[PDB]
């Protein structure tokens, strides 16, 4: 089978540069043309730039013309992207993609893509999270169920993860995707639905964990 | 350099149904039309190439058609492995995509659960008041979610979250979150969350008092 | 020049 394993996302700050790296197996990489494609939620899939079997011919989005530059190196079996004067608009994961690989049409698209590598561009500085309980008031609760959380807030990079009761607690949670707050730095909450009976025989801890600033937090979610 | 309009941006379905997506360029394009799939976090895959060809491995009950500007992916026998988002992509004049089409699964309406929470003591002695409010368990995704305070429609310092469908029960959950400081927190007495959903026979109001 | 020509080997090298 064919595989494109792509490198070299992280965080990066605006006006910087950044390579970006994808190593191909399972075929000739030397006969086959090769695209980089980024993906974002808002603006969907976009291409960035082709660049011939050879490395003779490149072709270029408009918007990263004199910005991007797409080289490979057959004898490595990689390709790379070098990103220059990087924007928030560059902001994307990035895709390694196959050139179609049959003979059958004279104009050519695309098949096999890699898994992508992210790239943030950002002046946020490293930062773990705030953890603070999600607890409703107990004077107004109804209805034999229970909700509680955490709120994970003012965090950078993404990821963080969340379990609740070192994992114990799985089922009727919910971990919402993060959010890009105003100031740059990223909030989440997770959310679990217990019984409402449960408040008091079952202690409930979320344990938050943010590898990019090396913090672990546990936080007991207390009934209010 | 060629736009291409996909549509519709979501549709709902059952296993077994038959499902088509369109896609229109904005020039001619011959039959230069690609379709891929895509799951969350995981990498596009090609499903048809030049408008018509099915590729190798692909289930048959994919098929494309269509010339010129008007394309159609259609999906017939829909299998649970076939809820995904859809892209087109012409490759006529250099490469660009439709904005995709997210099939979802199709079940009955579930109001939501809602809940609503107060800002932690420890988060307003660091001087910010979050209040969360949440929207469980419900179908279809569409729901409106307007905060007030002391009665008075609040706008711009919310900021929605919503899961993927779940695997099990076919539900959404969702979040609305508003920030305050501690100064303007403390100025008011109620805080509600107002949800309106198709499940709701009317608008239903959460809130609390705060101090209570 | 045609960014969407065959960027390939020659299929008949």
């Amino acid at each position: 089978q064919v595989q494109l394993v792509e490198s070299g996302g992280g965080v990066v700050q605006p006006g910087r540069s950044l390579r970006l790296s994808c190593v191909a197996s399972g075929f000739t990489f030397s006969n086959a043309g090769m695209h980089w494609v980024r993906q974002t939620p808002g603006k969907g899939l976009e291409w960035v730039a082709i660049i011939w079997y050879d490395g003779s011919i490149k072709y270029y989005g408009e918007s990263v013309k004199g910005r991007f530059t797409i080289s490979r190196d057959n004898s490595k079996n990689t390709l790379y992207l070098e990103m220059s004067s990087l924007r928030a608009e560059d902001t994307a994961v990035y895709f390694c993609v196959r050139a179609y690989s049959g003979s059958l049409y004279d104009k050519y698209g695309m098949d096999v893509w890699g898994q992508g590598t992210t790239v943030i561009v950002s002046s946020a500085s490293t930062k773990g999270p705030s953890v603070f309980p999600l607890a409703p008031s107990s004077k107004s609760t109804s209805g034999g169920t229970a909700a509680l959380g955490c709120l994970v807030k003012d965090y950078f990079p993404e990821p963080v993860t969340v379990s609740w009761n070192s994992g114990a607690l799985t089922s009727g949670v919910h971990t919402f995707p993060a959010v890009l707050q105003s100031s740059g730095l990223y909030s989440l909450s997770s959310v679990v639905t217990v019984p409402s009976s449960s408040l008091g025989t079952q202690t409930y801890i979320c344990n938050v964990n943010h590898k990019p600033s090396n913090t672990k937090v546990d936080k007991k979610v207390e009934p209010k | 350099d060629i736009q291409m309009t996909q549509s519709p941006s979501t549709l709902s379905a059952s296993v077994g149904d038959r499902v088509t997506i369109s896609c229109r360029a904005s020039q001619t394009i011959s039959t230069w039309l690609a379709w891929f799939q895509q799951k969350p976090g995981k990498a596009p895959k090609l499903l048809i190439y030049a408008a018509s060809s099915l590729q190798s491995g692909v289930p048959s009950r994919f098929s494309g058609s269509g010339s010129g500007t008007d394309f159609t992916l259609t999906i017939s026998n829909l299998q649970p492995d076939d809820f995904a988002t859809y892209y087109c992509q012409q490759f006529n004049s250099y490469w660009t995509f439709g904005q995709g089409t997210k099939v979802e699964i199709k079940r009955t309406v579930a109001a939501p659960s809602v809940f609503i929470f107060p800002p932690s003591d420890e988060q307003l002695k660091s001087g910010t008041a979050s209040v969360v409010c949440l929207l469980n368990n419900f179908y279809p995704r569409e729901a409106k979610v307007q905060w007030k305070v002391d009665n008075a429609l609040q706008s711009g310092n919310s900021q929605e979250s919503v899961t993927e469908q779940d695997s099990k029960d076919s539900t959404y959950s969702l979040s609305s979150t508003l920030t305050l400081s501690k100064a303007d927190y403390e100025k008011h007495k109620v805080y509600a969350c107002e949800v309106t959903h198709q499940g709701l026979s009317s608008p239903v109001t959460k809130s609390f008092n705060r101090g209570e | 020049p045609d960014p969407n020509a065959n960027p390939n080997v020659d299929p008949n090298a």
